[PDB]
């Protein structure tokens, strides 16, 4: 189903339109509150005293029916960035008094539009009435796709359109939009409604629109197609906008009176509701998650915290994860044990941070798929795990399992192991402190132990996402840094978003360690070319994993394994949302950095220009050791 | 009269004299309940605005953005509801029945204007198009997206069918003629101006008009020329309308936002003031009978005459 509205402009009987258009099976109704030809005079006599009402009464509809289905729109005459003063002045005092009407009326949503270059004194006007009273208003900023201007049939004579093609000149619709929303501050009231036209631009401006908080998209009627009998339907370019929008649930709003006169109303919206019901129906991974999509979380710390009993239960029901897990066990037997040897030699398997023990059920399944035997130690540093394990232990799996309610670091083996099993990756990877765990662990392998994962890389890639800017820009919080947010990463199910460039390798590490003096400081300097005018918001991190040879796990987009939700990917931000021009390259620069109680990450931007070292001193956000 | 409306919307906003002497009346209501307009036929002038002393009647489902007199018993009506609808007047003159009605323009249609022939149209709407209208064949021939914003006016040519001005809120005038390829060539006075309002042709000569300015400046172009030949600051508000009198040597009437009345002289000197109105000024007619008498309707429902000296 879709969620979509009628557009007019003009409404005689509120109370039979709204009825009409519901009929036709519309959600809710983009309309007028005051009469769009009713210009009205706040300054010079006599119009000034014009006699009310001003427009008519919001008894007409139930407080229900406001608050719901209808959305406001300003004036069309209402001009605060005029040339002339006189309209300039009367604007302001029409667009307060026109807002004011719509909080009092308590519309869910109200219309701006975006038609020109300069929007300047429009901010400041709806800035001030943001900050004046207390309401919950959306603001829907009208802007289409292609400018008027670059639409225009060309009959004009002595004013031709320019044939010639201009990369920047093409996008000048974004940066009205772009210039709106940043002298607003990036309010998280006020939205895009993005009107399209008959003629898609090219590609490269659809994107810009790419992490855009886009709320609503407009369609005119007459961008729609007409097919062998008589229906209203839209081409093959502009279905893959659709679609693209449909991923992005934003709401459709109908614009503009039917050509396709013949047949009803309700074949426009048929059709879009068609192309809802025909959409590729969501994969394994989106079934899992729907409801994460651009929703910020704190990064876990396993070591310094014990894991709720659900969030094992949740991570538990990977389909992939242990499957991968149990054929990268299967693989590493069969080669260190010869056949002749399969009853003479039992194996040492040890599983470092066991959880709840489904690794351990994968290395018991390992086994009697190799015909095998093995000798199983369950390390868990979470108690309240243990008591779990402890139960698997005596109920089901025996004296096979040696259950270890301890730290790796610190627990002292009475026999060393032939392979060590551990999952202590996080979404960056080495972030859930990986390395440091195994490091203090590898000294009870053997010398010809095998560690699964033998090593893990971590990726990373710049994005541009006004939508995810602004939530973090939201987690400031009392008694702490004022910018604290902007210096910590999130694991989020990245969604309205524009990855800028492909990821690359950034912290890699391998298991077992034989350097001398072991060190898992980094720093790496990375360089990303971009080909697109944009807005740089933060960078996507991601990371894959080699378990034994062949076998291995990966979130990365290129290679991710399919059906895999155990990790959504990180995100790190920056301060302050850096300019990118077409053809430039982003220079970041990531340091790991730890002491001997905690490790944490330092970033920064080089280029095109500068940001602040990020996070310095991990005075925002540590990982406890 | 039957079918005519006991009641009048308090928004007048045209007033145009039949030939013979009748007045055609059109108005919206731009607040309250309904939004919607009606139209009305005056065969006494003076007898305005009363519902009770009026010819014929008739109510519209929306409001009323600007009317036209199609010949002597039609009536072509931009409706608020993005159509444009012809209006077909009685044999005894005391019904007013709708001819067609089409909603072709996407937004409010805005203005309307008859060409020289009387069998087409041209409308101009703030959904950026204009349109020319077959009116017989109640279809529309040509399409043309022109401007990159709201188109403010369109005015035919007074003797070519195929000419026309318009003018937008992209600060273009524009002098159409279908016969070329591309119809549309940009007449600019200056090239920054404050934005065109309202048009006129000069009744007399085909190659020169007078545009108003958002601004109060009442300007008077020559096409050929293609320079400002002379400007006046007559208003201090934007210049709604413009109306030439059917004198030999013909006058100019000026409407404004600033609830006044201007005449000018035929180089645009100030002949004639009234403040008469309290609300915007609307539209303005020259008397066929007595062409000293000067009708003008405001949105303060007021419909007054005036005695040019
Ligand atoms: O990426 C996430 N967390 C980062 C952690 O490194 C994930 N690992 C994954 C493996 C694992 C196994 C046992 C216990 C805990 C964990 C935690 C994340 C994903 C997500 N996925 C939704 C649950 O279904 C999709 N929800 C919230 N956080
Ligand atoms: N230094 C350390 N010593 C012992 N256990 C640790 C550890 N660091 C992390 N762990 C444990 O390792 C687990 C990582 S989560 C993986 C759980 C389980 N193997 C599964 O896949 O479902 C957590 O239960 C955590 O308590």
């Amino acid at each position: 189903r879709v969620s979509s509205g009628r557009d007019l402009n003009c409404v005689p009987e509120i109370a039979d339109t709204l009825g009409a258009v519901a009929k036709q099976g519309f959600d809710f109704l983009c309309m007028p509150v005051f009469h769009p030809r009713f210009k009205r005079e706040f300054i010079q006599e006599p119009a000034k005293n014009r006699p009310g009402p001003q427009t008519r009464s919001d008894l007409l509809l139930s407080g229900r029916d406001w608050n719901t289905l209808i959305v406001g729109k300003l004036s069309p005459w209402i001009r605060p960035d005029s040339k002339v003063e006189k309209i300039r002045r009367n604007s302001e005092a029409a667009m307060l008094q026109e807002l004011n009407f719509g909080a009092y009326l308590g519309l869910p949503a109200f219309l701006l539009p975006l038609n020109q270059e300069d929007n300047t004194n429009l901010a400041r006007v709806l800035t001030n009435h943001i900050h004046t009273g207390h309401h919950s208003s959306m603001f829907w900023m009208r802007v289409p796709l292609v400018a008027p201007e670059d639409l225009r049939d060309d009959i004009i004579e002595n004013a031709p359109t320019t044939h010639t093609e201009e990369y920047s000149g093409e996008e000048k619709t974004w940066m009205w939009w772009h210039n709106f929303r940043t002298l607003c501050d990036y309010s998280k009231r006020i939205a895009v409604a993005l009107e399209i036209g008959a003629d898609l631009p090219s590609n490269h401006v659809i994107d810009r629109w790419l992490g855009e908080p886009i709320k609503a998209a407009i369609l005119p009627t007459s961008i729609f197609l007409t097919n062998k009998k008589g229906f209203p339907v839209l081409s093959k370019m502009h279905q893959r906008l659709i679609f693209r929008l449909l991923k992005l649930e934003v709401q459709f709003i109908i614009t503009g009176t039917n050509h396709h006169s013949e047949k009803e109303f309700c074949s426009y919206l048929q059709y879009l509701e068609y192309l809802s019901q025909n959409r590729p129906p969501p994969n394994a991974y989106e079934l899992f998650a729907k409801g994460y999509e651009d929703y910020l979380q704190s990064p876990l710390q396993p070591l310094m915290d014990n894991l709720e009993s659900q969030t094992y239960e949740v991570f538990e029901k990977d389909p992939i994860k242990y499957s991968q897990y149990q054929q990268a066990i299967y693989k590493c037997l069969l080669d260190r044990v010869p056949e002749e040897e399969k009853d003479t030699n039992v194996q040492v398997l040890m599983v470092l941070g066991a959880g709840r023990g489904p690794l351990v059920n994968a290395s018991l399944r390992a086994a009697k798929q190799a015909d095998r035997r093995i000798k199983l130690y369950a390390v868990e540093k979470n108690p309240n795990a243990v008591v779990t394990l402890e139960n698997w232990q005596f109920e089901e799996w025996g004296s096979q399992v040696t259950v270890v309610s301890s730290d790796m670091r610190e627990w002292v083996a009475p026999e060393k192991a032939d392979i060590i099993v551990s999952e202590l990756l996080g979404s960056f990877a080495d972030n859930e402190l990986s390395p440091e765990c195994l490091d203090g662990a590898q000294h009870f392998l053997k010398d010809d132990g095998v560690s699964i994962p033998g090593e893990y890389t971590s990726f990373l890639a710049p994005i541009s996402s006004s939508k995810l800017y602004n939530e973090v820009r939201a987690c400031r919080e009392k008694d702490r840094d004022p910018e604290a947010q902007f210096e910590m990463p999130y694991v989020v199910r990245l969604h309205n978003f524009h990855q800028l460039s492909a990821p690359q390798p950034c912290f890699t590490f391998s298991h077992p360690n034989r350097d001398p003096m072991i060190d898992n400081n980094r720093y790496c300097t990375l360089e990303f070319p971009v080909e697109v005018n944009t807005v740089l918001h933060g960078f996507a991190g991601y990371f894959e994993t080699v378990l034994y040879q062949d076998i291995t796990l990966s979130i990365r987009p290129e290679t991710h394994s399919p059906g895999m939700f155990s990790w959504f990917p990180i995100l790190f931000p920056i301060k302050q949302p850096i300019t990118v021009r077409e053809g430039q390259t982003i220079c970041v620069r990531f340091w790991r950095c730890s002491n001997s109680k905690k490790v944490w990450y330092e970033w920064a931007v080089t280029a095109p220009v500068c940001s602040a070292i990020h996070n310095p001193t991990g005075r925002s956000y540590t990982i406890g050791l | 009269p039957p079918n005519a409306p006991a009641c009048m919307e308090r928004q007048l906003e045209a007033a145009r004299y039949r030939s013979d002497g009748a007045l055609l009346l059109g108005a919206s209501s731009l607040s309250g309940r309904c939004w919607a307009g009606s139209l009305w036929l005056f065969k006494d002038p003076c007898a305005a605005p009363n519902e009770g002393f009026c010819s014929a009647g008739v109510q519209t489902e929306a409001g009323v953005a600007d009317l036209t007199w199609v010949g002597e018993r039609g009536i072509l009506v931009a409706s608020d509801s993005g159509a444009v609808e012809l209006w077909e007047l009685d044999e005894n003159e005391t019904l007013i029945v709708s001819k067609f009605c089409k909603y072709e323009h996407d937004d409010i249609v805005s203005t309307v204007s008859v060409l020289s022939s009387g069998t087409q149209a041209v409308s101009g709407s703030k959904d950026i198009c204009i349109k020319v209208w077959d009116l017989a064949q109640q279809v529309v021939l040509s399409s043309y997206r022109a401007h990159a914003a709201q188109v403010t006016c369109v005015a035919a040519s007074p003797h070519k069918d195929s000419v026309f001005l318009s003018c937008s809120e992209d600060n273009r005038i524009l002098l159409w003629d279908t016969r070329c390829p591309k119809p549309a060539s940009q007449i600019g006075c200056s090239a920054p101006g404050y934005l065109p309002t309202s048009l006129a042709w000069h009744p007399q000569q085909s190659e020169v008009f007078v545009f108003g300015d958002e601004n109060g400046t009442v300007s008077l172009v020559d096409t050929k020329s293609t320079s400002c030949v002379l400007s006046s600051a007559v208003h201090s508000q934007c210049v709604t309308g413009l109306v030439f009198s059917p004198h030999s040597v013909p006058f100019l009437a000026s409407l404004s936002e600033d609830c006044s009345l201007a005449v000018l002289d035929s180089s645009l000197s100030e002949l004639f003031r009234s403040q008469a109105h309290r609300d915007f000024v609307r539209d303005a007619t020259w008397s066929p009978l007595n062409h000293s008498l000067l009708t003008t309707v405001g949105w303060d429902h007021q419909v007054v005459h005036h005695v040019v000296p």
